[PDB]
């Protein structure tokens, strides 16, 4: 399912309520330096 | 071994009044420059985690 992510807001919230879409797809994330270098 | 000394120089001998055998007061200075080469071996490879 493609779902619509949209919570309700009015305690500190964002400038305006946020909205987006959630997809059935997963994606790869390797945005970190420690993943490529061992401590040695 | 590198041996260094100052070649002695004789004092005046002649018509001067009983000078006698002497040596000229001489001392040496210089710059001694030493160059040594060292063969160097690469660091051994490491596969540790830490």
């Amino acid at each position: 399912h493609y779902k619509v992510f949209s919570p309700a807001a009015s305690k500190v919230c964002t400038i305006s309520p946020i909205m987006g879409y959630s997809t059935p797809w997963r994606y790869l994330d390797f945005n970190a330096l420690n993943l490529f270098f061992s401590p040695l | 071994q590198i041996f260094l000394k100052i070649l002695p120089q004789s004092g005046p001998i002649g018509g001067i009044k009983s000078m006698g055998i002497t040596t000229l007061v001489q001392y040496a200075v210089g710059i001694m420059t030493v160059t040594m080469t060292f063969k160097l071996g690469p660091r051994k490879a490491t596969g540790r985690w830490n």
